[PDB]
């Protein structure tokens, strides 16, 4: 009860998708360091590897798809809890949003 | 454009990540992270022609044993992967190709059987042993070594073949 298990996608053009366990008490910038260090050896990740630099985004799909960036400091167990709404979470820069 | 969806299963601690890693980014990890389940992609040419390679690396851990359903069905053909230093791992094996055999319900499913860490001295599983039970499920054995690259070209571009040749 105190993991849960999140799979991120669009992570690098060699990694696509990954799956980690992380604590419930992750915050977005927790399980995007995850992340980084799953896909450390990508060479986009090797180049830009800061996870300040990077967003998670949510995509639900209605009751048609919404999408919505997570803030740095936000719990991804409570956004993902919240679905109404077959989701997933995608890694990208800032700088892409 | 050919896409070929591979898959990678085995044991715990058998080298299928180090076998991914390899044949993905060409360099080898020697740390152990063991894995839930990852996806990679590469584009590569094979018989002069280009492919799309798809690779789902897999979860040796028990815990996750209820994942093997979904990708046994979505897969196309699968890397069977044991080590040649552990004897458990090639018994595990086995139960790996019935699962694969009853979820696609098929005689025929495109496998290769390998056994990894070919550079270690000293191994527990005879080659031979291998050779008889690659036979008897009518598939191709090649032995591999994640750390010195032989044989994992072979071992993955085998495998492709015998889903373009199906
Ligand atoms: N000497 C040698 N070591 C290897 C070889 N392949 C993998 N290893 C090492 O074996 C350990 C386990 O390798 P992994 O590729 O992570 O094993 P895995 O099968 O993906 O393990 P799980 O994901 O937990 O199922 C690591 O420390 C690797 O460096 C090899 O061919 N030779
Ligand atoms: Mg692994």
């Amino acid at each position: 009860e105190e993991s849960f298990f999140v799979q991120v996608h669009d992570v690098s053009p060699e990694q696509p998708r990954t799956v980690i366990k992380a604590p419930r008490v992750s915050t977005a910038q927790d399980v995007i360091q995850q992340t980084l260090c799953k896909a450390k050896y990508s060479l986009s990740i090797l180049s830009n590897p800061n996870p300040s630099d990077y967003v998670l985004l949510e995509e639900v799909v209605k009751d048609k798809s919404s999408q919505r960036v997570l803030l740095d400091q936000e719990c991804v167990f409570q956004a993902q809890s919240k679905w109404k709404g077959a989701g997933k979470f995608i890694l990208k820069l800032k700088e892409q949003v | 454009m050919t896409e070929y969806k591979l898959v990678v299963v085995g044991a715990v601690g058998v080298g299928k990540s180090a076998l991914t890693i390899q044949l993905i980014q060409n360099h080898f990890v020697d740390e152990y992270d063991p894995t839930i389940e990852d996806s990679y992609r590469k584009q590569v040419v094979i018989d002069g022609e280009t492919c799309l390679l798809d690779i789902l690396d897999t979860a040796g851990q028990e815990e996750y044993s209820a994942m093997r359903d979904q990708y046994m069905r979505t897969g196309e053909g699968f890397l069977c992967v044991f080590a040649i230093n552990n004897t458990k791992s090639f018994e595990d094996i086995h139960q790996y190709r019935e699962q694969i055999k009853r979820v696609k319900d098929s005689d025929d499913v495109p496998m290769v059987l390998v056994g990894n860490k070919c550079d270690l001295a000293a191994r527990t599983v005879e080659s031979r042993q291998a050779q008889d039970l690659a036979r008897s499920y009518g598939i191709p054995y090649i032995e591999t070594s994640a750390k010195t690259r032989q044989g994992v070209e072979d071992a993955f571009y085998t495998l492709v073949r015998e889903i373009r040749q199906h």
